[PDB]
């Protein structure tokens, strides 16, 4: 008889099943279901690209999922259930098609999120206010999001102090006030930051303030900036750990002045695509053969792909 | 007896 | 970038003012740059030929920092261009290049020396300009001195260059060539050394000129001094040549020959033995050589150097040949003694050094030295009156060693020797070291001579010594105190009778010592010697101090509490407590006993023996006043001391208890506890042997006679004999117990019934051993019992039975019986042989 | 749970009994656990709580036995019981390993934090029950035992090690080790060492205190390794240093002066080793060393008095003795530290250039003059031929002294003049010493100065070769260049007239186009005077030769002046030498005075050296060369100012002075008034001018 | 260095010092404490099988060893937990998972000797929840 076996042997046997196998085996008996549903199994979940419902997602999250990765998922349905605060630490929702109300309700329960990503989604003031409670977010991502205000951004920036990497780029609703507030309220522990897209919103004063505020910038990107001059280069000289720079689409910067960027000791890479014409790249490479020019077409700031964690279910 | 003398020479 | 090119362009301004200032500015800047280093290096190199004198100075003095901070490759090219400039056709260029290259080498590596050597060979080879030769030779000597091993392939070239230069008109070239040749010979190889020695011998073979022969003798002396063992092979051909030139009437030529002799004697002992006699006569003949003398000038006397060399050679030959001491005393010694009066001061030190080396070798020759003693004193008497400080030190050092080598040498010469020492002591012109040496000599003289001889001279000796005690300089005070301690013994001996009245100087010595004693801030060496001297003073002369005695005892008691001066105070107390004169130590003793008892638990071995000896002597000589309170503290700390960790400390502890039992029997009731148990446990130990047995046996003999409760013959016998009967892996424990019970039986005459008691009976072995030990010196059916016990299955008991029978016999009623029983049966032969051997050993 | 609890308790009691444990019983006890646990919802059944309750009262019963023990017994009791409890708890954890596998780990996973493994539970129960009451008593016992050890007695080191290990292991890390033991230990260290130092300094000398302190520090370092944890090295070391060395820095400073007064190398080294431990504490020692060396130098120089003014040897030897003594002290006791060698250099540079001798001479230039005279005395021919080894060391020491002299130009001038005089007259003790001295001066001086000396030696060589060659053609003749030698220029006696022409013809024939000016004040020789009533000889100068050759009786000074055409000023001087030698009869002289010859002159030896230098020649030479140096200084100052203005168009006054001083620093220290006067002269020469406005600023004008 | 292991049936086997160190329980017994060590639950043949497995592991071989009856495999499963050996426990767990993998849920209940204990409404609710 197999009914006298303990629970430890059951867990050991169940540790070697995939998601469909476990889902199919869960319909044997109630004793089997009790062991199948445990904090053992739902250590890491994966629902990449499969549509679902907020009620199903909320119940699964309350089970104790730590690393939740459901990118490009559609959940445009109302949420009617209320659950206890979640324990998720790495939640990914990039390019997810969900409602604003559904997103606000789900984000109103999680409070121990160590990392987050909402690239391609749309947020609002109440969503940002709720996200301010996450004071332990090591990384964050808001590329392509729009809808927030300067007041909401400042409060969220002030609340978060341990943030290491942030990417507030490609905003389609930011202005001069939004850009000024983000730089003034930025944390002093930022290691990698991207502020591209603000062609007519980034000014020399904002860049100078950011340089004098955070001196531990490892990776920086200022693509599509048309308000950069030699003074901005001198501001970058104030930094000491600028290991990755990106000044693509800089129409207001002469290709000859890029040679002075080689004076940085910790310079490793520089993407200047758009400004440097054909043929002159070899001359620039010859002038500074101690770095790499136009070698990383894709950025890596707060990019989940999850953050070294491997999903089992 | 013995005499020791010194002189300077110039062009 | 442009700033450097400004100065490099400016340096060719064709104005002397501009070049100086530009060079100074660039040199200042280049003190705390990728392809401009070549340009600046080349420009500095080109400035060495500037017409203006001042620019050349900056160019040559800026090569230091330039070498200091430039890439490695430019160093190679600057060194190469300097070397090729050294061989140019311009005199000023050669001189400036040599001066610069000296500084360049100064500021540093392996490859540059190899590059330099090839050109410097031809630089030295040229004889057109002696100037450049001088620094070239100096640089080659510098390179050979440091890391000369790597230049093996250059050795024949540098040798073939170096040899011709010995004929140069300038003497400096010859001297520097000799210096370079010594460094080359230091580590060159067999083939080069053979060629050099062969050339030197061939050149010495033909005396082309007197000037050259001096140089060759100098060179061979230098090579002998440097190489050492390598030259001894060729010494047979060298010796006749160097001996031949000694006869030539040249002052400077002789000196190098004698120096070569000294080098051969010191460095080649094996091959110099046949010619030692030849060298000795030459040195003896030339030691007295001084033509223009008999007993703003420019005379330039050189005859003192040959005498100095002769004295040094005699020192070398004396300090090496220990065999020919009688020949030395027969020939060398009178000549050295006769030359104690010669005028020149430097060679006087050398002759004194030679005689000191002879005396050290002496440490029969003793009789010859004793015969020659009077001449030494006659010669030293005049020399101790000299005004030179260095001369008198030699005389004092001579006397100190002469007294050490034989004790009673100066018995007849005190009346003449003492005034010189006294004059040296109270001399304002004398130095501190001279006074220290005089005091050291006086101490050695006083220690090794009978007290009778110094009695007339005490009146003269005391005031200067007392004055030297008060000298501010601290080692003078230490030496004076050490001398005063022995002066106290001399003034009033205690081991022999005397009629000398010592009363007048007692106050002076006490007053001079007490001031140093009551200081507490003076140096440690002064404090310890003051304590020792005052202890000796009180010991030897204590019935005349009077009212000053009690305070000095309190001062002594104060020093016991310190952790650095207490051991010396313990020894002083031990000394003072054992004087033939009865000194009243009772006021100190009351507090001294508890303090001395404390030093037992201080895990310092040296202190324990001292405090034990002090306690033993104190109880032995001052029993009359001993309270029960002080003795209990001493008795309480003993049980830790008695152990098997250190047997000597246990022996001293046992001796203390033995003395206490003999003298103060009342307190013996207090040892019934831990002390006796620890002692009995120690008895069974297998490492106990030697005088510890004697002390242990004496203790029991003294104790049993006292008659204290719970400590009786029966009780002690039961306690020692308990472990065997109660239930001992070493046979030595049985022997120790047997000897102890034998001692107890010897102590108590009424023990015959007890003897029969064990005689009736592991236990059997102990009883037999006890009976044998009892029979060792006191003889009381026994023969029949022993014979019956002989036939036992235990071999270890048979040997014990054999020893027991033999010791019991040791006689009129047993010796014939044992002799008969020996031949009675073959079985009773080994036991009989052992018993006979024991009887013979104990006869 | 009940079916196995009784046998389980019986088995556990056997484990804690610390006796022989049967291997079979172990597996039976383990088997009980499998049956008890096996039948989410893990089966805990409060077995953890049951064993916690079992372990609770056991420790209370154990504590009842040893709660009243004294200091000696508590250490042994705690050590033995702690060892037994640790071993038995390890065995028990081995028995019940099943619970830790599943249920203990699940409780932590579920988030409840009020749980621990069996070994940790046993340790925590020990800490809560037995450690809390007995910790103070155990710590006090350890402290008393340590204090007993510090006083000399021997203690059992095994008791303390067990206590330390038990304290460390109970941190479940060193959280409990520091709170309960280390703070009390350090406080006791403070209390003990303060009183020990205060009592020790009052009776024993300060010298032995250094040895006592270093021994105590070494003892502490060894003790912590022997029976303490290894995490207190720095804490105890710094605390002990603060207690011992830092508090008594004042008495250390006071002692240092006395230890300087009487040489004690080892004691000074010990003080340096002790004070070096405290950071930033050696500066005041350096100040005292500098001041002491300065005061000693002035005191030593003052002792010689007025004799040192005219005696170079004693002055130089005094300076060298002071320098050698204090250099040995610095290199041995202070371990060649940069600060102490700097202190030596600063003091030397001050007491060499300013002392009692310079005050008497009213100028600071007397020291280089005395040094040059000492070198010249060393390198002359004397009655005693010097040894090669001793001379080289003395020359090295002289070169060491030369480094501290700020006015090197005076030394260079005097040395060059004296070397020229030695070379002309052929009186050098040893040539190798001269070569070594030039080799040293090459490195220590400029290139322009040494070329002059090399020219003199080349001239001497080419003249010796010329004389040797001319001897074959046929008295010694020296021919010198007109620029290299510092000599500034009478009727030739008929006695040597033939040799004059004979040498002149040969010189003209061998080389033409050269004019030979003959100097008779540097020419020596020997006399053959028949009209002296004896057959003797006297070395004399050419002037003395002419004076003696003329009288071959009584003559007037005017007659001799007409005879030899010698100037009266030098005639009186040369005649006074003859009068002082008792070879004439008439101190004052008159133009018409008659001088005769004393027939039958009596001397100790026939060979008499009457070539004594004149009374005033030395003083006149010194004044002349001092004036020449003073004149030469101005040209260098002017050239430096011109060349510094030529490259920097506009410069300030203070910057001008600072640059001129560093330009001329290797020769002399310029005086500010002299520089100002030279600037004023340069302005009057229209070489530069002051710009309008912005006062105290100068600009170059072409 | 000889260790004797005793089973329930009374058979005495031989294990090396480094061969018995593979069992965590045996490892602890060797670590913190001439005669046999009885194992009340270790059976006769299963003890020999465990000894063979330990010697082999001093994959295809795992399948070859575990290609036995279901009851014997279940009995040997408890042996791994009792002796506290990880490799064979993991192998047994993987074998059980593979046996359950690729099997119909309805027939698995009968194959595993487990009676179906659920209601129609409960079964419908479970099926609806498993729609994902």
């Amino acid at each position: 008889s197999w009914d006298s076996l303990p629970d430890e042997l059951l867990l050991g046997i169940f540790s070697c099943l995939c998601l469909p196998e476990l889902l199919k085996v869960s319909g044997v008996c109630k004793r089997w279901y009790r062991l199948a549903s445990d904090e053992s199994l739902w250590q890491t979940l994966d629902l990449t690209g499969k549509n679902l419902h907020p009620d199903v997602t909320g119940r699964l999250l309350s089970q104790g999922v730590i690393a939740f990765r459901c990118p490009r998922s559609f959940m445009d349905q109302p949420l009617a259930e209320h659950f206890s605060p979640f324990r998720v630490q790495h939640m990914d929702l990039s390019n997810s098609v969900i409602e604003v109300s559904t997103l606000h309700g789900i984000l109103s329960q999680c409070s121990k999120l160590q990392n987050l990503s909402l690239e391609g989604l749309r947020l609002s003031d109440p969503i940002v206010n709720t996200l301010a409670k996450n004071s332990n977010l090591v990384r964050l991502n808001l590329s392509g999001c729009s809808g927030f205000s300067e007041f909401a951004l400042q409060t969220l920036l002030s609340s978060c102090s341990r943030l290491d990497e942030l990417n507030l780029s490609w905003c389609f609703d930011f202005t001069e006030k939004h850009v000024q507030v983000a730089v003034a309220h930025v944390s002093e522990t930022i290691t990698q930051l991207n502020l591209s897209g603000y062609r007519k919103n980034l000014q020399k004063s904002d860049l100078s303030t950011l340089v004098r505020r955070c001196p531990n910038l490892v990776h920086l990107d200022l693509s599509d900036s048309v308000m950069l001059k030699n003074d901005c280069f001198q501001e970058f000289f104030q930094l000491n750990y600028l290991q990755h720079l990106s000044l693509s689409r800089c129409y207001d910067i002469i290709p000859e002045t890029l040679l002075e960027l080689g004076e940085i000791p910790t310079l490793k890479t520089l993407q200047v695509f758009g400004i440097v014409p054909d043929g002159t790249l070899q001359l620039l490479k010859e002038a500074l053969p101690h770095l790499q020019i136009n070698c990383s077409h894709f950025t890596t700031i707060a990019r989940p792909t999850i953050w070294g964690i491997k999903c089992r279910l | 007896k013995k005499w020791n003398a010194v002189a300077l020479w110039a062009w | 970038s442009y700033h450097i090119s400004n100065l490099l362009e400016k340096m060719t301004s064709s104005d002397k003012d501009f070049r100086f200032m530009a060079t100074n500015d660039l040199m200042t800047e280049l003190q705390k740059d990728d392809d401009s280093e070549r340009k600046v290096v080349k420009m500095i190199l080109k400035l060495l030929e500037d017409k203006n004198g001042e620019v050349q100075n900056l160019a040559v003095k800026c090569l230091g920092p330039l070498v200091s901070k430039v890439k490695e490759y430019q160093v190679e090219t600057i060194v190469d261009t300097l070397c090729t400039n050294m061989l140019s056709d311009k005199e000023q260029l050669r001189d400036i290049s040599s001066i610069g290259l000296k500084t360049v080498i100064g500021e540093l590596a392996a490859n540059v020396c190899k590059k330099i050597t090839g050109r410097l060979t031809s630089a030295i080879a040229k004889q057109e300009d002696v100037s450049v030769q001088l620094e070239a030779l100096d640089i080659m000597a510098d390179m050979l001195s440091r890391q000369g091993g790597l230049l093996v392939n250059f050795h024949p070239s540098i040798l073939t260059c170096l040899l011709p230069q010995l004929t140069s008109p300038r003497l400096a070239v010859r001297k520097r060539t000799i210096i370079a040749l010594g460094h080359l010979v230091m580590s060159c190889g067999n083939i080069v050394f053979v060629d050099l020695i062969e050339h030197l011998l061939s050149e010495l073979s033909k005396n082309d000129s007197m000037s050259t022969t001096r140089t060759y003798i100098q060179c061979i002396a230098a090579i002998s001094r440097q190489a050492g063992h390598r030259i001894g092979e060729y010494l047979e051909k060298i010796i006749p040549l160097v001996v031949k030139f000694c006869n030539v009437d040249d002052d400077e030529l002789r000196e190098y020959c004698i120096q070569a002799f000294e080098s051969f004697v010191r460095r080649c002992p094996k091959e110099v033995y046949p010619h030692v006699s030849t060298i000795i006569n030459i040195c003896l003949k030339y030691l007295t050589y001084d033509p223009n003398y008999n007993y703003y000038s420019d005379d330039d006397d050189m005859s003192w150097k040959v005498r100095r060399a002769a004295a040094k050679c005699l020192d070398a030959v004396v300090s090496t040949r220990h065999e020919m001491l009688p020949e030395f005393y027969k020939t060398v010694s009178p000549a050295l003694i006769s030359r104690f009066k010669e005028r020149e001061e430097n060679v006087k030190a050398d002759v004194f050094h030679a005689y000191l080396s002879l005396l050290k070798q002496t440490r029969t020759p003793l009789t010859m030295l004793q015969s020659q003693v009077p001449n030494i004193v006659k010669a030293l008497h005049k020399q101790m009156k000299e005004k030179s400080v260095k001369t008198r030190q030699c005389c004092f050092n001579m006397l100190t060693e002469l007294v050490n080598v034989l004790p009673g040498a100066l018995t007849q010469h005190i009346p003449v020797l003492v005034p010189g020492i006294i004059f040296s002591l109270n001399d304002k012109s004398s130095s501190s070291n001279l006074k220290i040496d005089a005091l050291s000599c006086l101490y050695v003289i006083l220690c090794n001579h009978s007290p009778q001889v110094f009695h007339p001279h005490v009146q003269a000796l005391v005031p200067p010594v007392v004055a030297c005690v008060g000298d501010p300089f601290y080692k003078i005070t230490s030496e004076a105190l050490l001398v005063t301690q022995q002066l106290v013994k001399v003034i009033r001996p205690l081991d022999q009778p005397s009629s000398f009245d010592a009363t007048p100087y007692i106050k002076d010595l006490f007053t001079c010592t007490i001031k140093r004693l009551k200081a507490a801030d003076i140096d440690q060496e002064v404090k310890e010697r003051a304590i020792s001297c005052m202890g000796q003073i009180i010991c030897n002369l204590g019935d005349n101090l009077g009212s000053d005695l009690p305070n000095t005892l309190q001062i002594f008691l104060e020093r016991l509490k310190n952790e650095i001066t207490r051991l010396t105070t313990v020894k002083a107390l031990t000394l003072i407590a054992g004087s033939p004169l009865k000194i009243d130590l009772r006021p100190v003793l009351g507090e001294g006993v508890p303090i001395l008892a404390s030093f037992l638990r201080k895990n310092q071995r040296a202190l324990k023996l001292g405090t034990l000896s002090a306690l033993d002597i104190l109880i032995k000589n001052y029993s009359d006043s001993l309270t029960a309170a002080m003795i209990d503290a001493v008795l309480d700390e003993l049980p830790p001391l008695i152990s098997e960790s250190d047997m000597h400390v246990s022996q001293m502890a046992i001796s203390f208890l033995t003395t206490l039992a003999k003298v103060y029997p009342s307190s013996l009731s207090k040892i019934s506890g831990s002390i006796l148990n620890e002692l009995i446990g120690l008895v069974r130990s297998p490492l106990l042997q030697g005088g510890a047995l004697s002390a242990m046996l004496d203790f029991f003999q003294a104790l049993v006679v006292t008659g204290t409760n719970n400590l009786g013959y029966m009780d002690l016998l039961r306690m020692l004999t308990g472990p065997v009967y109660s239930q001992l892996t070493h046979k030595q424990s049985y022997y120790s117990i047997a000897k102890c019970v034998a001692a107890l039986t010897r102590a108590c005459p009424k023990e015959g019934p007890a003897v029969v008691g064990q005689f009736i009976q592991s236990i059997r072995l102990l009883a037999l051993l006890s009976l044998g030990e009892v029979g060792h010196h006191i003889d009381l059916e026994l023969k029949s019992v022993i014979l019956e016990a002989f036939s036992s299955p235990s071999e270890e008991v048979k040997s014990a039975a054999s020893y027991a029978l033999g010791s019991i016999s040791v006689l009129p009623e047993y010796l014939p019986f044992v002799l008969q029983e020996i031949t009675s049966q073959p079985k009773r032969q080994y036991l009989l042989l052992h018993s006979l051997k024991e009887i013979i050993s104990s006869a | 749970l009940d079916q196995i609890w009784d046998d389980l308790r019986a088995g556990i009691q056997q484990v804690y009994t610390r006796q022989s444990m049967a291997k079979s019983r172990y597996m039976e006890l383990y088997t009980h656990v499998y049956n008890y646990c096996t039948s989410a919802q893990f089966v805990g059944l409060e077995l953890y709580k049951r064993l916690k309750e079992f372990l609770k009262n056991y420790l209370t019963n154990l504590l009842k036995d040893g709660e009243d023990l004294m200091d000696e017994s508590v250490l042994k009791f705690y050590t033995q019981q702690w060892e037994d409890y640790r071993f038995s708890s390890k065995v028990l954890n081995g028995i019940c390993a099943y619970l830790n596998r599943h249920w203990v780990r699940r409780e932590c996973d579920e988030g409840r934090k009020g749980i621990y493994e069996i070994y940790s539970l046993a340790l925590v129960t020990w800490r809560d029950c037995l450690f809390r009451p007995l910790n103070k008593q155990v710590t006090n016992a350890v402290l008393k035992l340590i204090e007993k050890e510090r006083n000399g007695e021997t203690i059992n080191t095994r008791l303390i090690s067990g206590v330390v290990q038990s304290y460390v292991e109970l941190g479940l890390t060193l959280t409990v080790y520091k709170e309960s033991f280390e703070s009390q230990f350090l406080a006791d260290t403070e209390r003990f060492y303060t009183r020990e130092s205060t009592e020790f300094l009052q009776q024993n000398p300060v010298t032995e205190y250094m040895k006592k302190a270093e021994a105590r520090l070494l003892e502490e370092q060894r003790r912590v390794q022997v029976y303490l944890h290894e995490s207190t090295q720095d804490e105890l070391a710094r605390k002990c240093e603060q207690v011992l060395i830092e508090k008594h820095l004042e008495i250390f400073h006071t002692e240092f002066q006395n230890l300087l007064d009487a040489d004690k190398n080892e004691d000074l080294g010990r003080m340096y080793n002790l004070v070096s431990r405290i950071q930033d504490g050696l500066g005041e020692l350096k100040k005292l060393l500098e001041t002491h060396i300065h005061n000693q130098g002035l005191a030593a120089i003052e002792k010689c008095g007025e004799a040192a003014l005219n005696d170079p040897k004693m002055y130089v030897q005094t300076v060298l003795d002071v320098h050698k003594k204090y250099n040995a002290l610095v290199m041995s006791a202070f371990n060649n530290d940069a600060g102490f060698v700097a202190a030596l250099d600063k003091a030397c540079g001050r007491f060499i250039n300013n002392n009692a001798v310079t005050k008497m001479a009213q100028s600071s230039s007397k020291s280089p003059e005395l040094l040059a005279r000492y070198c010249d005395s060393l390198l002359k021919k004397s009655s005693k031929n010097p040894e090669e080894a001793e001379l080289e060391d003395t020359l090295n020491q002289v070169m060491v002294v030369f480094k501290y002299i700020e006015d090197k130009d005076v030394f260079q001038k005097f040395y060059a003049k004296m070397l020229a005089k030695r070379l002309v007259h052929q009186n050098s003790a040893s040539d190798d010493a001269e070569a070594s001295m030039i080799s040293k001066l090459k490195q220590a001086c400029g290139f322009e100065y040494t070329s002059k000396l090399q020219r003199m030696f080349q001239d001497i060589g080419v003249s010796k070769d010329l004389n040797e060659q001319f001897k074959k053609h046929l008295f010694s003749i020296q021919v010198l260049s007109s620029g290299s030698w510092p000599f500034q220029q009478f009727a030739l006696p008929s006695e040597l007239e033939r040799s004059y022409q004979r040498f002149t013809a040969f010189y003209a024939s061998r080389h033409s186009g050269r004019k030979l000016t003959w100097l008779y004040q540097l020419s020596k020789g020997e006399l053959v005077t028949n009209c002296f009533k004896n057959r003797y000889t006297l070395q004399a100068s050419t002037f003395q030769m002419a004076i003696l050759l003329q009288y071959n009786d009584a003559y007037t000074v005017q007659q001799l002046t007409d005879s030899t055409q010698i100037k009266m000023d030098i005639l009186a001087q040369v005649l006074q030498i003859l009068l002082k030698s008792k070879l004439l009869v008439l101190v004052e002289l008159k133009p018409d005075t008659l001088i005769k010859l004393y027939l039958g002159y009596k001397n100790k030896k026939l060979r008499v050296n009457i070539n004594v230098p004149m009374k005033t020649e030395q003083k006149q030479e010194q004044e002349t060369t001092h004036k020449n140096i003073e004149e030469d200084r101005k040209l260098l100052i002017q050239a430096a100012i011109v060349r510094i203005m030529k490259m920097r168009k506009v410069l300030k006054h203070q910057q001008l002075l600072g640059e001129v001083l560093t330009q001329l620093s290797s020769r002399f220290k310029p005086r500010v008034p002299v520089i100002k006067k030279c600037i004023d002269i340069l302005i009057e020469k229209e070489y530069l001018e002051r710009v309008d406005g912005e006062k105290d600023t100068y600009s170059y004008l072409a | 260095p000889s260790i004797k292991l005793q089973s329930s049936d009374g058979e005495i086997f031989e294990v090396d010092v480094e061969i018995a160190k593979q069992s965590v329980t045996i490892k602890t017994m060797l670590e913190d404490l001439d005669d046999p060590v009885p194992l009340p639950n270790v059976n006769a043949a299963i003890l020999k099988k465990v000894i063979q497995w330990c010697t082999h592991h001093k994959p295809v071989w795992d399948q070859e060893f575990l290609k036995v009856d279901q009851g014997t495999l279940f009995e040997l499963i408890l042996a791994a937990n009792y002796l506290d050996i990880k490799g064979l426990l993991d192998v047994t767990c993987k074998t059980v998972a593979n046996m359950i993998k690729g099997k119909t849920p309805e027939e698995i209940r009968k194959t595993f000797n487990i009676k179906n204990d659920f209601t129609e409404e409960e079964e419908a609710q479970v099926r609806k929840e498993n729609q994902w």
